[PDB]
C-alpha cells in the first residue's frame, strides 16, 4: 500500500517536508505542486539537474533528504507528487487530475 | 529448473507492430492485431492465413477471438468494441475511454475496459451496458477471465488492482502493492490468485502481495504476463528488446527469449498450452516450442 | 613470343596470399551480415549478399593463379581448370561492379526519394534484377569458353586466357568487356552517390559530426573503386587498341599483371568498406 | 487441403495490395493542449485525410481520452512524427509544455520519434508582449539575462530556445521547431517535408551511410 504524509502549514517561512514510504524514494524522481494544479520544481535521481518553474525560482528553495522533500516558504495546498518512472527520467501525469502518486497537502498562507 | 526454447514458425506478413493477439478455443487458430488496421487470423500448424479482415479504426489495442469462434472484438483508441462476423455485426459504444482490453464471457456478450476508469459488460445483440465497472482512480490497463467468468480482476495505472463480480457489479478488494503502472495482468491458471506486470521493473503476484521479482541489472518494466498450461512458469514479456522467463514459485530467472528486434507487446499463450507466440513491435509473430 | 614473366614470381604470391587471408574471413563476415540484412525487409541486404558471394566466387579461382605464377607460369591442370579460373578471374569483377551499382542505385532511390520508389525497392525486384545479372553472366562466360583456343602453349609453359599477341576475338570482345563493365557502371555509381550526398547535406535534422563521416565514407568508397579499377581498364584498352606485336605485349606485360593484382586486391577492399565501417555491426 | 492452398494465395495477394497501400501512407500523431487550436493546423479519434503531392498522410488526433495520457501515448511509436502543439500564450501552461514535452523526449520509446514542434499562437503572444499585462520575466527570470518588433521576435525564440535545449539536453531523434497560428494553411507542407526529412534520416541508418 503506497501512502505519502506531509508536515507543516499554517500562516506565514515554512519547513514543508514529505513523508514517503511503501517505495524506493531513491529511485523514483519528485515534483512540487500548488492549487490549476501546477507544477513548480523537480530534483533529479543524484540530487543535481535542479530545474525551477520560473515564478520560484528565486523565493523558494527545495532539496533531498535519503524518504523525505524539503521545500522552504520564501499560498495554497502543495501536494508531494513523484513520478511514475522508477530509472528513467520521463514524467506524465503528476499535473494530472485523480493522479494516485502524489501527496495530501498543507495549507500555507 | 532451466528452460530454454527457440523460435518455430515466424507468422510475418503484418504491416505495422503487433500490439496484441489472442488464440481460440482451437489452437490452430489465431487472431493477430497490429496498428496496421488489419486482423489476420493465421492458421498456426501450416503458416495459412484462413482469414484476413480489415479494420475500421487502424489502431487496435485489442483483439478477442470468441470461444465460440464466430466473432471476432476489435477494441482500439477508437471508444467502439467493434464485433465482426465470420461464417462487421455490430458498433458498442459508450465508453469513454480508450479500449484497452476485450474478452468475450460467451458467444453474445463482451466485457471491456475503458481509458477511464470505468469498466463495462455489454449485451452483443443489443448493445447496451448490463454491468458498470467504476471502483478505479487510474486508466485500467487490461483484464483477466477466469476459467469461470464471474471474476474479472483490472490492472489500472494508480498502482491498484481491483477484483470485480460480473453480476454484482462492485469491487470488493483492493491490491496496492505496487509502486508505479500495472500494465498487465494474467490469473493464474489456478485458484484466485494472479499475476501483475509493472513498470517499475517488478513482477509480483496477489492473491487473498505474496512475491516479487526484480534484479539489479533489470531497469525496464513489464509489459505484458501470462503463464503456462500448468502455471509452474511465469512467461513475463519485458520492454529491453527481448522476453524474459520468470518462476511463480521462485524468484530466480528460469531463462530468457531473446530474438525479437523489439519491445514484446503481448505474449499470448495457447489454451492447451502447446505453444507461445510473442507478439513484437518488430511485426513478426514467434511462435516458440 | 616468348615473354620474361618474372614480375609474377616476384609480386603476385604476397600479393595472392594476402587477398586470401584478409578477404576470405572478411567475404564470410560480410555474407553474415547481409543476411542479418536479409532478416529485415531490407533490399540492400540482397545485394550485399550477391556481392559477396561473387566476390567469394573471384578468392575460388586465386589458388589455381597462385599455384600457376608458382610454376613459373605454367598451366599444368587439365583445361577445365584453365577455362573456369580464366571465367572467374577475368569475369566476376564485372559481376562484382554490375552489383556495387545495384548497391548504389538502391541507396540513391532510398535516401534521395524517399516516397516514390517503392515497388523496386522490393525483394521481388531485388532477386530479378540479381538474375538479370547472372544470366547475362551465364551469358558472357558460354561465350567465352567454347572458345578452345583460350589456352595457349609456349616454351613448354602453358599459359592461360592470355595471347601475345592478343586474339582478333579477344582483342574484339575486349572493347565490349571494358566499354559495358566500366563506362557506365562508373557514371551509375558517381551519379547516385552525388545525389545522395546533396540528400545528406540538405538533412536539417542530422548534427554536422555524422553528415562529415558519411561524406568520408563515400569518398572513401568512390575513391576505393577507381583506385582499384582505373588503370586495370584503361591498360586493358590500350592492350586492345595500341598493341600489335609480340614486342609490346611482353613489355606491357609487368604493368597488365600489376593491374591484375589491385583487382585482385578489390575483393579485400569490399568486405571492410561495405560492412564494417558502418556502426549497424558494432 | 488445396482449398486452403488456394485461399492463403489469394490471402496473401490482397495482402500484399494491402502491404503497398500501407507502405504508401504515413501515420503521424497530434498532441496539444485543450486552448491549442490543433483543428486549426487539422483544417474516439478526430481522424483526418490528407495528401500533398500524391502521398497519403493520415494525422490522427486523440481527443476522446482523459487527462492520463501516459499509456496510450505508446501506441504511436511507429509514427514518422509527433505534431507537437504548444498555446504558448498562457504562460501558466507553458510550464505544463514544457513539462510534457520533456516527458515525450526522455521516454523511453520516443527517444527514437522525431517531435515536431508547433508554437501555434504566435500572434496572440505578439499581442500579449505588446500588452505587457504578464511580465515573461516574472513566469522565467532566464528572460531577465536571455539575449538573441525586436520584442515579440525576442520572446518568440525564448519560448522556442526552451523547448530546444530541453531537446538537446539529452542525436537520434530531432525537434523540428515551427511557429503557426489559425490562418496559415502550410502547415501540411511543413508537415509533409519534416516526415521527407525523417525518413531521410530513417534510410541512412538503414542504407548503412552512417
Ligand atoms: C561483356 C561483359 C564483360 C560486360 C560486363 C558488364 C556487366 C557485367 C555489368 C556492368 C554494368 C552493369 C549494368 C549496369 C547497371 C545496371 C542497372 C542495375 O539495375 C538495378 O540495380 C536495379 C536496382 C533496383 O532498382 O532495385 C542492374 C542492371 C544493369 C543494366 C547492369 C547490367 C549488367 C552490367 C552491364
Amino acid at each position: 500500500q503506497v501512502q505519502l504524509q506531509e508536515s507543516g502549514g499554517g500562516l506565514v517561512s515554512l519547513r514543508l517536508s514529505c513523508a514517503a514510504s511503501g517505495f524506493t524514494f531513491s529511485n523514483y524522481k519528485m515534483n512540487w505542486v500548488r492549487q490549476g494544479l501546477e507544477w513548480v520544481s523537480d530534483i533529479s535521481q543524484s540530487g543535481a539537474s535542479i530545474s525551477y518553474t520560473g515564478s520560484v525560482k528565486g523565493r523558494f528553495t527545495i532539496s533531498r533528504d535519503n524518504n523525505t522533500l524539503y521545500l522552504q516558504m520564501n499560498t495554497a495546498v502543495y501536494y508531494c507528487a513523484r513520478c511514475p518512472a522508477p530509472f528513467t527520467r520521463d514524467c506524465f501525469d503528476v499535473t494530472s487530475t485523480t493522479y494516485a502518486y502524489r501527496g495530501q497537502g498543507t495549507q500555507v498562507t | 529448473g532451466r528452460i530454454q526454447m527457440r523460435t518455430r514458425r515466424t507468422l510475418r506478413g503484418h504491416l505495422a507492430k503487433i500490439y496484441a493477439m489472442h488464440w481460440g478455443t482451437d489452437s490452430r487458430l489465431l487472431v493477430s492485431a497490429s496498428q496496421d488496421g488489419k486482423l489476420i487470423i493465421w492458421d498456426s500448424y501450416t503458416t495459412n492465413k484462413v482469414h484476413a479482415i480489415p479494420l475500421r479504426s487502424s489502431w487496435v489495442m485489442t483483439c478477442a477471438y470468441a470461444p465460440s469462434g464466430n466473432y471476432v472484438a476489435c477494441g482500439g483508441l477508437d471508444n467502439i468494441c467493434s464485433i465482426y462476423n465470420l461464417k462487421v455485426s455490430r458498433e458498442l459504444a459508450g465508453h469513454t475511454g480508450y479500449l484497452s482490453c476485450c474478452r468475450f464471457l460467451d458467444d453474445n456478450q463482451i466485457v471491456t475496459s475503458s481509458g477511464d476508469t470505468t469498466c463495462a459488460l455489454w449485451d452483443i445483440e443489443t448493445g447496451q451496458q448490463t454491468t458498470t465497472f467504476t471502483g478505479h482512480t487510474g486508466d485500467v490497463m487490461s483484464l483477466s477471465l477466469a476459467p469461470d467468468t464471474r471474476l474479472f480482476v483490472s490492472g489500472a495505472c494508480d498502482a491498484s488492482a481491483k477484483l470485480w463480480d460480473v453480476r454484482e457489479g462492485m469491487c470488493r478488494q483492493t491490491f496496492t502493492g505496487h509502486e508505479s503502472d500495472i500494465n498487465a495482468i494474467c490469473f493464474f491458471p489456478n485458484g484466485n490468485a494472479f499475476a501483475t506486470g509493472s513498470d517499475d521493473a517488478t513482477c509480483r503476484l496477489f492473491d487473498l502481495e505474496l512475491m516479487t521479482y526484480s534484479h539489479d541489472n533489470i531497469i525496464c518494466g513489464i509489459t505484458s504476463v501470462s503463464f503456462s498450461k500448468s502455471g509452474r512458469l511465469l512467461l513475463a514479456g519485458y520492454d529491453d528488446f527481448n522476453c524474459n522467463v520468470w518462476d511463480a514459485l521462485k524468484a530466480d530467472r528460469a531463462g530468457v527469449l531473446a530474438g525479437h528486434d523489439n519491445r514484446v507487446s503481448c505474449l499470448g499463450v495457447t489454451d492447451d498450452g502447446m505453444a507461445v507466440a510473442t507478439g513484437s513491435w518488430d511485426s513478426f509473430l514467434k511462435i516458440w516450442n | 613470343c616468348t615473354i620474361d614473366h618474372t614480375i609474377h614470381q616476384t609480386l603476385a604470391p604476397v600479393v595472392y596470399v594476402t587477398v586470401l587471408v584478409v578477404g576470405f574471413p572478411a567475404n564470410c563476415l560480410s555474407l553474415y551480415f547481409g543476411y542479418l540484412q536479409i532478416k529485415a525487409r531490407n533490399e540492400l541486404g540482397v545485394y550485399l549478399c550477391n556481392l559477396t558471394v561473387a566476390d567469394l566466387f573471384y578468392i575460388c579461382s586465386l589458388p589455381f593463379w597462385l599455384q600457376y605464377v608458382l610454376q613459373h607460369d605454367n598451366w599444368s591442370h587439365g583445361d577445365l581448370s584453365c577455362q573456369v579460373c580464366g571465367i572467374l578471374l577475368y569475369e566476376n569483377i564485372y559481376i562484382s561492379v554490375g552489383f556495387l551499382c545495384c548497391i548504389s542505385v538502391d541507396r540513391y532511390l532510398a535516401v534521395a526519394h524517399p516516397f516514390r520508389f517503392h515497388q523496386f525497392r522490393t525483394l521481388k525486384a531485388a532477386v530479378g534484377v540479381s538474375v538479370v545479372i547472372w544470366a547475362k553472366e551465364l551469358l558472357t562466360s558460354i561465350y567465352f569458353l567454347m572458345h578452345e583456343e583460350v589456352i595457349e602453349d609456349e616454351n613448354q609453359h602453358r599459359v592461360c586466357f592470355e595471347h601475345y599477341p592478343i586474339q582478333a576475338w579477344q582483342r574484339a570482345i575486349n572493347y565490349y568487356r571494358f566499354l559495358v563493365g566500366f563506362l557506365f557502371p562508373i557514371c551509375l555509381l558517381l551519379a547516385s552517390y552525388q545525389g545522395i550526398l546533396r540528400a545528406v547535406r540538405r538533412s536539417h535534422g542530422t548534427q554536422k559530426s555524422r553528415k562529415d563521416q558519411i561524406q568520408r565514407l563515400v569518398l572513401s568508397t568512390v575513391v576505393i573503386f577507381l583506385a582499384c579499377f582505373l588503370p586495370y581498364h584503361v591498360l586493358l584498352l590500350v592492350r586492345s587498341v595500341w598493341e600489335a606485336s609480340c614486342d609490346f605485349a611482353k613489355g606491357v606485360f609487368n604493368a597488365y599483371h600489376f593491374s591484375l593484382l589491385l583487382t585482385s586486391f578489390n575483393c579485400v577492399a569490399d568486405p571492410v568498406l561495405y560492412c564494417f565501417v558502418s556502426e549497424t555491426t558494432h | 487441403e488445396k482449398a486452403q492452398r488456394e485461399a492463403n494465395k489469394k490471402i496473401e495477394k490482397q495482402l500484399q495490395k494491402d502491404k503497398q497501400v500501407y507502405r504508401a501512407t504515413h501515420r503521424l500523431l497530434l498532441l496539444g493542449a485543450d486552448n491549442s487550436g490543433k483543428s486549426t493546423i487539422v483544417k474516439g479519434i478526430f481522424e483526418t485525410k490528407f495528401q500533398v503531392d500524391k502521398v497519403n498522410f493520415h494525422m490522427f488526433d486523440v481527443g476522446g481520452q482523459r487527462d492520463e495520457r501516459r499509456k496510450w501515448i505508446q501506441c504511436f511509436n511507429d509514427v514518422t512524427a509527433i505534431i507537437f502543439v504548444v498555446d504558448s500564450s498562457d504562460y501558466n501552461r507553458l510550464q505544463e509544455a514544457l513539462n510534457l514535452f520533456k516527458s515525450i523526449w526522455n521516454n523511453r520509446w520516443l527517444r527514437t520519434i522525431s517531435v515536431i514542434l508547433f508554437l501555434n499562437k504566435q500572434d496572440l503572444l505578439a499581442e500579449k508582449v505588446l500588452a505587457g499585462k504578464s511580465k515573461i520575466e516574472d513566469y522565467f527570470p532566464e528572460f531577465a539575462r536571455y539575449t538573441t518588433d525586436p520584442r515579440v521576435t525576442r520572446a518568440k525564440y525564448f519560448i522556442r530556445d526552451e523547448f530546444l535545449r530541453i531537446s538537446t539536453a539529452s542525436g537520434r531523434h530531432y525537434c523540428y521547431p515551427h511557429f503557426t497560428c489559425a490562418v496559415d494553411t502550410e502547415n501540411a507542407r511543413r508537415i509533409f517535408n519534416d516526415c521527407r526529412d525523417i525518413i531521410q534520416r530513417m534510410h541512412l541508418r538503414q542504407y548503412e551511410l552512417l
